[PDB]
DNA sequence: CTCAAGTACTTACGCCTGGTCATT
RNA sequence: AAAGACCAGGC
DNA sequence: TGAAAGTACTTGAGCTTAGACA
């Protein structure tokens, strides 16, 4: 904390959804002391046996079987750092392993799969520690979330029906920071899926209620976005101070 | 001289030597106390060709190389004037042959400045450029010594670094290649670039014969040495160049005859010399002319002065 | 080119004349303010293999209040000047009587021509300038105020009136460049007069050390 | 910063060498050049060689005696 | 400009001159191998490195969601109306932010510059 | 906690550095052991010593886990088994038909040309390690044993993983020169998708991992000491919960 | 589409930027002063604002029409993802809402993008004010150790414990700086016209005396010449004060700091004594005179008799003494103030009094004083202070200021043209080539090493043309040059820009290289400019080679070398250190040129100046249209090295002035004056650190408190 | 230094002031007489004010100078700025 | 006998409140 | 109950 | 996981040159 250094202590982009932005305590440890989105979800972290095998059993090619020279052209497969190998046809599977993921068959949900188009590289991440947070799945540009989902949650008292059920169902997808990297996301669907002068198109995810952003102690307020920014911090900060 | 004596002395080895703008009364000590074992060792760089040839001369050392085969011969018989087997060692480093050269690459210059073409003017680079190889070849120290001076070459044994190990000496002049392939930065480069074109000067520099305008030279100020190597037939080859674009000019322009084009060449010659410094930059500029000259011509109207 | 080196013959010799009449040095008015054009017509234009070849830009010059300690300038044609150079300046000096002299240095000085300058502190003093601190005359920029060199008598009624010791005053390093102008050895002090904002005028003594 | 560029002591007689003086961590060596090399300089040694030192000297060394 | 590997050791070749026929020679350090050059140039250094970005952005670009795209702009082999723009995407790319696009539907992959 | 996620490459510039660019891999083998070992590959600034780089992009230099100073990453290539020059480059270079990677990669091609077998390159890392090996084929054995275990074990530790090994440090080096010619954007250290959290579960175990280590070394000291008469041995007196608890 | 030109000395994303930034800034400025228009006398918000109890005018514009856009670190919210804010926006989005301009207002309410943003930009807010901490407290710390025992003595010279002399007289006056005040001059800029109209007291007129003046002293000031003459003196007297100020004060500053107010304290004599604007005074013009000159003499700054004592006393209250009499003038009496006897009695008496309370009492502890009064502002400073000509401001230039750093974050140098350069941006562009460092590798399109045994043969199809002509005159054609061929491509664009030609290249590079390269290059006619480079032995034996391998450096990895060395060391214009320099017409009344007129009259010219990144000022200086007299540089060590040091107390009293009034808070002189002085006065610049405080001959008990503790008291 | 000759402003610094107040005023509570007349005055601070107010407090200031030299002025002498 | 080129070495940071903890 | 360490917090 | 700026130490380079005038 004593460092001067004011770049780490900085709000960054990628602190969306997963950390509140307005939560921080003053002092020495402005922005080194983090407190967690209502929404963020820490990766427990997976053995990435069934994704190696589905990956061999999937085509791919084994590092010592590859040639040099067919490298380049194809795209370079990680997982959790380690390089297992290149494939030939990233859409299939990526396709292939995102509808695996929605459908919880071979890969858990809190595994993360990202594909870094230019640079062809292809990373799958199954460590723990990772924060993700939960987010809807957006067809062409409509929600996956439909009537009958919200039916059966307002029946989720004696129905066995939850959230695990909902995810289950490829409705809500979890997505981390660096698969938040190839996703594009909406505030609400209602005002951004409709079609007008046209912005974008291809929205992949939508954002479940943007107040999920905040913390703990910041979702205690009132009104935030009618106040100045230090405000919503200090009344963060005081919040705990509250006497109850 | 200094700076072995005080190294030496504070090694141990009693050190001392024989001129530093001292004087004959303030080093006929050092010299004189030398053969009574007053002094052991005694330092010098040329001084030392003369103050009685001794008999105990137990060793003669070259800290940096010496000028030439003959000269080093000269300081290495100041020894061995006895049975006393008197090791004779040279430290030899690429460094120092570099600075040698180099100064006797300034000597040389001068001289010649100051002089004519001699055999001594590239008899003193080969000289140095043998000691040079022989300190750099690969054989017997006896049989190159032979060599330099046409005698019979001994096949010596026990008397050279060659006879005694036929691998170790081989091993350190192949480390010697491998010692070094190819604000503190500027005198580096200037250093390396001049002792790297020095080896493409090489031996025997001269080549100057500026050759005087033989009988009919139709140019202002022709004996002229302002721009270096810029010999009178670049010049008359120019103004031949100068005297066709005028008359080029002068059929695309229709104006009076050729008998003024010539004092107008010459005109544009000189004035051409006295703007530049340098050959390049003249020829540069002589054909930025003649390139102007013609352009005038192309657009049509008469090439005005 | 050549004609930048004219220029800079010029400039360097302007300053030092301006240099020696700000040292009380008798120096006559045209020779303060020399056109350039005036400077080529009497020194001959080129000096690159031409009439001026940097020795006969010598300036000498004499004290106002005795013509005897004169002051003599010097403009080495070396690059960089050694002993030789600085002996046979030093036999110019012994032969003419004089005893202070400058030296115009191009680019540097060896370490024995230092050596040799600091030798003889009480026969001749040498003071080594730069070509290029002579290109400006720095007692002329606005932030360098006005310098006037106290003689004995000043210093002496300065502490006296304020009660004070040599070391008790401001101290200005010998080798300042306003100190070097003047030509200024250890403990002498200077008085210095700049505006203020506050009061209008200020005056400031600093020591020479 | 005079005194370091003598390696020899003439003035005065002791015209034997001096050694340079290290410090590894809490110990000194008397290193010297050619005469034993790197020995271990005890602060006995270096007591005795302060304790001949004459006033004069120290006080020119720039500590008063007293 | 490019680098020509060796044909016995597999390894890296050097420019070396011919004294006798005056012709530029690549030749192996670690062998005797010796191959004639045909570029006749060694050493190239563009230090505007005005390097033509069409040649580094890959076709595959155009399946990026997060990328921005207009029917305004079509394609030039196959006339498409969809294609997806983005800017230089690289850093020291002097001073340019001029639009690169590439022409989406399959197996088209067009990119060009306006 | 926070913490940089291990197993990624990353390429960071330093203003002042000697560094250019510096590429690194924080990798850990799988949590199973060891805490993390980190390898950075790196270009240097600009400028030689009188033998080496005055072009466009520099030779680029490996720094290796427990060795002494900075080694070419050619010479670590061919420690890997790679002597030919076309393989290190197939490795490192995916694309023969990019001259300028090909160009920043020829200063450091050149600097290993003198070394040119994988004994040498080995007695070469072997001869850099923390402390020099008395025999050359110590230093052999222990530079191999240094780049099969503690260089890159997320990659592999066990034998043949050493073309693993290969393409991943080609692709590390590949990362630094896309960073050098600009075509990809430094990684910011701030970005949270390289960091990772350390909640209860990773930081008892990284706790307990060592915490059982000790009291197997306990066991084996009491063990030993109790061997040595040559009786008999109980487990119930040797082991020590007080040190786990 | 590309039609964006760049502006000098900007890339195109920072004008792009640039020009966003102020599209932006016009709109929110707009809306403000929109929503400000519409606010009723009845608003509470305006209530506050006018009234200055709490809030402004942007914190309106906040609450009501728009937040504004959200910067970090002086700039537009950052891509933290890839080229894109936010998931939600699109790459390669450079529109307001993308990049975090806030189209709501506080009352409206942010979106969730516009929220974070404002999130991320308190976060930068609260990061600097978590930081106001610790550096700024060292600076108070360091400051006032360096300075805690500068005190007025009973002399009221300004001495440190070692009784060394720091300040004869405290501020330079001598005075106290609680009853200081702002006052005006009023003789400084006038026409010379008006000055003598306001200040003559024309007696000729007869009629207009009658009027102001009582009808009994007119006859004595018509009819004696002893009065006539006097008052000519004081008019005389008067006019040297005014060149006296116009010497002091350039740049036209009226603005000036002096102890009592006389505009003020003549107003109270008018209302205490019922002055009668309307009506004659009865107060006669010589017994003003004779009243200003006695007074002068009993406002005693330096005590003595001694022609030292009376020149330092002279100085000392010389600008006040100025001042005094401008105001006090005899025409200005009996014009404009009309004060009767005993209203001018009085008035001296009160002058009197005041000046003497202002006098600073022997004892204050001016060091402590002035170090607290200099660091307290350091508190209100912007510490990572954003604001091309980027120039380092706040806490960390006082930082470099106070700690004397060698090297400071950005060392600029301004510079003034004295002939035609200033006016005529031509010349400007030409000083401004000629001083910014410019190597080879900044005018080369690109550089090839081809390979050509025959110079006829020409490898490169388009150079048969012209490389023939230089390559059959005598000699130069074939034999003794090497077949190795370094061709240099020039590009035109930053061939012209410097207005820089190929036979000056040639020459820089044969001044590098010698006549040993052989230098060939098209004309300005081509298209392409193109410049091919050989290397020329003269080694005519060619036989067995001597061995020269041993360092022979063949020509191609040779040629390679040269090349380098060419597009890094080749200084083709300017001079080193000066990495870029910048032009620009100032409409700062500092920067800009300010003459005396033949009326008098203070004239702000307009000049083009020249500002660089990277300082060298003994060459700048040195260089042909640039002004000796006005360039300075804001590094302080090499004024040192170049201008001595009283330069360097009058440079680092500007510095610091400028670092400090910058946010518009002012400083009184006399703090800023002790701080430069007891930095500049040993004779080296002693920087106020535990290297510099702890190298004065001082006490160790002093010295060990601060900083250095055992070690000091160890070695003493 | 002698009566004649004081270089020093004369009137009394508000840190002479000051001291001078309170050394009288705890002279005056150690049972000090007082010069000047009370009336119904108990707290020393403003017996001693007074006394400062009427010239009267028995009170040289030893003026110390740089250079080591001294000056002795009265209270009396010296003219209060208040 | 330098001096620039390196390596160690040293810095610090306003006051106030409280709680826990292992060792003594 | 002294002297340390750490943590959280106020201005 | 980043992270800072000035200063006190060592060390190790690095250089044409010989005769006969006071
Ligand atoms: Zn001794
Ligand atoms: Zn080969
Ligand atoms: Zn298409």
């Amino acid at each position: 904390r004593d460092g001067k250094l004011a770049k780490p202590r900085q709000l960054h982009n990628t602190l969306w959804g997963m950390v509140c932005p307005a939560e921080t305590p003053e002092g020495h440890a402005v922005g080194l002391v983090k407190n967690l989105a209502l929404m963020a979800y820490i990766s427990v972290g997976s053995q990435p046996s069934p994704i190696l095998e589905f990956l061999e059993e999937w085509s791919m090619e084994n590092l010592e079987e590859i040639s040099p020279a067919a490298i380049a052209d194809a795209t370079k497969i990680f997982v959790n750092g380690c390089w297992v190998g290149i494939h030939k046809d990233p859409e299939q599977l990526m396709n292939t392993l995102r509808k695996l993921r929605r459908q919880m068959d071979i890969i858990v949900s809190e595994v993360s799969m990202i594909r870094d188009i230019r640079e062809r590289e292809i990373r799958i991440y199954t460590d723990a520690g990772r924060i993700c947070r939960p987010l809807l799945i957006v067809e062409k540009q409509k929600l996956l979330l439909k009537k009958r989902h919200i039916d059966q949650l307002k029946e989720r008292e004696y129905n066995n029906y939850s959230w695990q059920d909902l995810v289950a169902s490829g409705v809500v997808e979890y997505i981390d920071t660096l698969e938040e990297e190839t996703v594009m996301l909406a505030m609400t669907p209602d005002d951004l899926q409709e079609k007008e002068v046209a912005y974008c198109s291809t929205y992949t995810h939508c954002e479940i209620h943007p107040s999920m952003i905040l913390g703990v102690c910041a979702s205690i307020i009132p009104f935030p976005d009618h106040n100045q920014s230090p405000r919503n911090t200090y009344q963060s900060a005081m919040g705990k101070q509250a006497m109850g | 001289c200094e700076q072995l004596a005080i190294e030496l002395s504070c090694r141990g080895v009693n050190a001392k030597a024989y001129h530093a703008g001292l004087k004959a009364s303030e080093r006929t000590l050092v010299q004189n106390d030398w053969m009574e074992e007053k002094v052991p060792v005694i330092v010098a760089t040329i001084s030392f060709g003369m103050g009685v040839d001794k008999a105990n001369v137990r060793f003669v050392a070259h800290w940096n190389i010496a000028k030439s085969m003959a000269g080093y011969y000269q300081e290495s018989g100041r020894a061995g004037r006895d049975g006393k087997p008197s090791w004779c060692r040279l430290y030899y480093s690429r460094n120092d042959r570099d600075q040698v050269s180099f100064l006797i690459r300034k000597e040389v210059a001068k001289l010649q400045e100051k002089r004519g073409n001699k055999a001594s003017d590239k008899a003193t680079i080969m000289a140095f450029d043998a000691l040079v190889t022989f300190c750099e070849e690969l054989g017997c120290r006896h049989a190159a010594i032979a060599k330099y001076f046409g005698d019979a070459l001994p096949a010596c044994a026990k008397g050279c670094d060659h006879c005694q190990n036929p691998t170790a000496v081989r091993r350190r002049l192949e480390a010697l290649e491998r010692s070094s392939s190819w604000e503190a930065h500027k005198r580096e480069w200037n250093l390396f670039y001049q002792k790297q074109m020095q080896l493409r000067k090489g031996k025997d520099p001269k080549i100057e014969e500026f050759v005087p305008p033989d009988e009919n030279c139709p140019l202002k100020e022709a004996s002229s040495r302002r721009i270096p190597r810029l010999t009178v037939k670049a010049r008359e080859h120019c103004l031949r160049l100068l005297e066709e674009a005028l008359s080029s000019n002068r059929q695309s322009t229709r104006t009076a005859d050729e008998a003024d084009l010539r004092a107008k060449a010459v005109e544009l010659e000189h004035e051409t010399f006295r703007n530049a410094k340098v050959a390049n930059l003249y020829k540069a500029s002589v054909l930025k002319k003649v390139a102007d000259i013609h352009r005038a011509s192309k657009d049509g109207q008469p090439y005005d002065m | 080119d050549d004609e930048e080196e004219t220029y800079r013959l010029w400039k360097i010799r302007k300053t030092i004349m301006q240099l020696c009449h700000d040292r009380g040095y008798l120096v006559t008015q045209d020779e303060l303010d020399q056109t350039l054009e005036e400077f080529k017509a009497q020194f001959g234009d080129k000096p690159s293999e031409g009439r001026p070849r940097r020795t006969d830009l010598t300036v000498l010059v004499a004290h106002n209040d005795d013509p005897t300690d004169q002051m003599f300038v010097f403009f080495p044609e070396e690059p960089k000047v050694g002993i030789k150079t600085i002996k046979v300046y030093c036999q110019r000096m012994q032969e003419e009587n004089i005893t202070r002299a400058l030296i115009v240095v191009q680019q540097g000085m060896t370490p024995s021509a230092k050596q040799s300058l600091v030798d003889m502190a009480p026969k001749y003093i040498l003071e080594q300038f730069l070509q290029q601190e002579l290109l400006i005359n720095i007692t002329e920029h606005e932030l360098v105020p006005e310098h006037v060199v106290m003689t004995k008598e000043e210093v002496t009624e300065l502490l006296a009136r304020y009660k004070l010791r040599e070391n008790q005053l401001p101290r200005i390093q010998a080798g300042d460049p306003v100190a070097r102008y003047f030509g200024i050895k250890r403990g002498q002090v200077v008085k210095i007069i700049r505006p203020s904002e506050t009061a209008g005028r200020y005056i400031t003594y600093r020591l020479v050390q | 910063d005079l005194c370091k560029g003598k390696n020899i002591c003439e003035h005065g007689g002791c015209g034997r060498y001096q050694p340079r003086i290290r410090r590894s961590g809490l110990e000194l060596y008397a290193e010297w050049k050619h005469v034993e090399k790197k020995i271990l300089l005890s602060p006995e040694r270096v007591h005795e060689i302060f304790k001949r030192i004459s006033d004069e000297e120290c006080f020119v060394l720039g500590m008063e005696p007293r | 400009v490019g680098i020509r590997f060796c044909q016995e050791c597999n390894n890296m070749l050097y420019p070396k001159e011919d004294k006798e026929n005056r012709i530029l020679l690549y030749a192996c350090r670690n062998c005797d191998y010796q191959q004639e050059a045909d570029n006749s140039c060694i050493y190239v250094n563009k230090i505007t490195h005005e390097v033509d970005e069409l040649t580094q952005i890959i076709a595959d670009v155009s399946q990026d969601p997060t990328l921005p795209r207009t029917e305004d702009h079509p394609c030039q082999k196959c006339g498409h109306k969809e294609a997806v723009f983005f800017q230089s995407h690289s850093a020291r790319a002097e001073d340019a932010m001029r639009l690169y696009y590439v022409c989406t539907a399959p197996h088209c992959g067009h990119r060009w510059t306006e | 906690q926070e913490k940089m996620a291990t197993n990624t490459v990353y390429v960071f510039a330093k203003k002042d550095s000697k560094y250019a660019y510096t590429g690194e891999c924080r990798s850990c083998l799988e949590n199973s052991s060891r805490p993390t070992s980190t390898i950075w590959v790196s270009m240097l600034a600009r400028g030689g010593q009188g033998a080496k780089k005055s072009a466009i992009g520099q030779r680029i230099v490996a720094t290796l886990p427990y060795i002494k100073q900075e080694v070419p990453i050619i010479i670590v290539f061919r420690a890997l088994g790679f002597v030919s020059d076309r393989d290190i480059l197939e490795h490192i270079i995916y694309d023969f038909e990019d001259p300028e990677m090909m160009e920043m990669v020829k200063p450091s091609l050149d600097e290993a040309f003198v070394i040119q077998e994988q004994n040498v390159a080995l007695n070469f890392i072997g001869s850099r390690g923390a402390k020099p090996g008395v025999t050359k084929e110590k230093r052999i054995k222990y530079a191999k044993e240094v780049l099969q275990k503690e260089m890159l074990p997320h990659v592999g530790v066990s034998d043949f993983c050493e073309t693993k090994k290969a393409y991943f440090l080609g692709y590390m080096v590949h990362r630094l020169l896309l960073a050098a010619l600009g075509r990809r954007e430094l990684d910011d250290r701030d970005h949270y998708g390289n960091k990772r959290l350390d909640l209860a579960g990773p930081l008892l175990a990284f706790l307990f991992r060592g915490m059982f280590k000790n009291l197997l070394k306990e066991v084996r000291i009491y063990a030993q000491k109790f061997i040595d008469r040559g009786k008999d041995f109980n487990l119930e007196l040797a082991i020590k919960t007080r040190i786990i608890s | 589409n590309n039609e964006l030109e760049p502006t000098p000395g900007n890339t195109l994303r920072q004008t792009f930027e640039n020009q966003v930034n102020r599209i932006l800034n016009d709109a929110r400025d707009k809306t403000g002063s929109s929503a400000q228009k519409s606010l009723s006398e009845y608003n509470n918000f305006k209530s506050m604002v006018v009234s200055g109890a709490k809030g402004s005018k942007i914190n309106i514009s906040q609450v009501i029409a728009v937040v504004g856009q959200q910067n970090v670190e002086g700039k537009r919210i950052p891509f933290g993802f890839k080229h894109r804010t936010l998931p939600h926006f699109i790459k390669d989005d450079y529109g307001p809402e993308s990049r975090g301009f806030v189209e709501n207002s506080y009352l409206a309410g942010l979106t969730p993008t516009e929220f974070f943003f404002h999130a991320m930009g308190g976060r930068e807010g609260l990061i600097d004010t978590a930081v106001k901490t610790a550096e700024t407290g060292y600076i108070q710390r360091r400051l006032i150790k360096s300075m805690e025992s500068v005190m007025v003595k009973y002399d009221a010279t300004v001495r440190n414990s070692i009784n060394q002399v720091v300040q004869l007289r405290y501020g330079e006056d001598g005075l106290a700086g609680e009853s200081v005040e702002f006052q005006n001059l009023a003789t400084l800029k006038p026409s010379n016209k008006a000055f003598e109209k306001k200040f003559r007291f024309d007696y000729t007129n007869e009629r207009a005396l009658r009027r102001t003046l009582q009808e009994d002293l007119v006859k004595d000031v018509l009819s004696n010449a002893h009065i006539q003459n006097e008052l000519e003196r004081e008019f005389e007297r008067m006019r040297e004060d005014r060149e006296v100020l116009r010497v002091i004060f350039p740049t036209g500053d009226s603005k000036v700091v002096l102890p009592c107010n006389l505009l003020r304290m003549i107003w109270n004599a008018q209302k205490i004594f019922h002055i009668n604007p309307r009506l004659p005074s009865d107060l006669h013009p010589i017994k003003v005179v004779e009243g200003v000159k006695e007074l002068s003499k009993k406002l005693v700054i330096v005590n003595g008799d001694d022609p030292l004592s009376r020149q330092a006393q002279e100085n000392a209250t010389l600008l006040f003494n100025i001042h005094l009499r401008s105001t006090l003038c005899s025409r200005r009496m009996a014009e404009e103030f009309r004060l009767s006897g005993e209203a001018f009695d009085w008035l001296l008496g009160e002058i009197e009094s005041k000046f003497n309370q202002a006098i600073a009492h022997p004892g204050e502890m001016v060091g402590a004083l002035a170090a607290q009064s200099l660091g307290e502002p350091a508190t209100q400073m912007t510490l990572n202070t954003f604001h091309a000509k980027n120039v380092t401001l706040g806490v960390p230039r006082l930082k470099e200021l106070i700690n004397i750093s060698k090297k400071p974050k950005t060392p600029s140098l301004t510079v003034f043209l004295l002939g035609q350069s200033a006016r005529d941006a031509e010349r400007a562009k030409d000083i401004l080539c000629r001083l910014e460092h410019t190597t080879l590798r900044k005018v080369t399109a690109n550089t090839a090493i081809y390979y050509d045994p025959n110079p006829q043969s020409t490898v490169v199809a388009e150079d048969q043309e012209w490389v023939n002509v230089y390559y059959e005159m005598p000699d130069f054609d074939v034999a003794r040059i090497s077949p190795w061929l370094l061709r240099v491509e020039l590009d035109r664009k930053h061939m012209t820009d410097r207005k820089l030609t190929m036979e000056q290249i040639a020459e820089k590079i044969n001044a590098g290289f010698g006549d040993d390269l052989n230098c060939i290059f098209n004309d300005d006619n081509a298209e392409k400019l193109v410049l091919r480079i050989r290397i020329m032995n003269s080694d005519e034996n060619k036989m067995q080679e001597e061995e020269e391998v041993v360092d022979k450096m063949d020509d191609d990895v040779f040629l390679r070398c040269i090349e380098s060395n060419m597009l890094t060391d080749m200084t083709l214009q300017g001079i080193e250190q000066i990495s870029k320099v910048y032009m620009h017409l100032p409409q700062t009344d500092n920067k800009k040129k300010i003459i005396i007129t033949e009326d008098g009259e203070f004239k702000a010219l307009q000049e083009w100046i020249l500002e660089t990144d990277g300082v060298s000022l003994m060459r700048v200086l040195s260089e042909k249209d640039v002004d000796p007299v006005r360039t300075t540089s804001n590094d302080i060590v090499e004024i040192f090295t170049v201008l001595g040091i009283e330069a360097v107390r009058k440079a680092l009293e500007r510095e610091l002035y400028h670092v400090i009034s910058f946010d518009g808070s002012y400083v009184n002189y006399r703090h800023l004056a002790l701080l430069c002085d007891t930095m500049t006065c040993r004779g080296h610049l002693m920087a106020i650190t535990r290297h510099g405080v702890n190298r004065q001959d001082t006490g160790p008990l002093m010295k060990c408190s601060f900083e250095e503790t055992v070690d000091v008291l160890m070695e003493a | 230094q002698a009566n004649q000759k004081r270089i020093t402003t004369p009137y009394m610094t508000k840190y002479e002031r000051a001291r001078v107040l309170g050394t009288r005023a705890l002279q005056i509570a150690m049972c000090a007489p007082v010069m000047v007349e009370l009336e119904g005055e108990t707290d020393p601070l403003l017996i001693a004010m007074k006394e400062l107010k009427a010239r009267k407090i028995p009170i040289i200031i030893r003026r110390y100078l740089p250079d080591g030299s001294y000056e002795d002025w009265g209270v009396d002498e010296l003219i209060i700025t208040d």
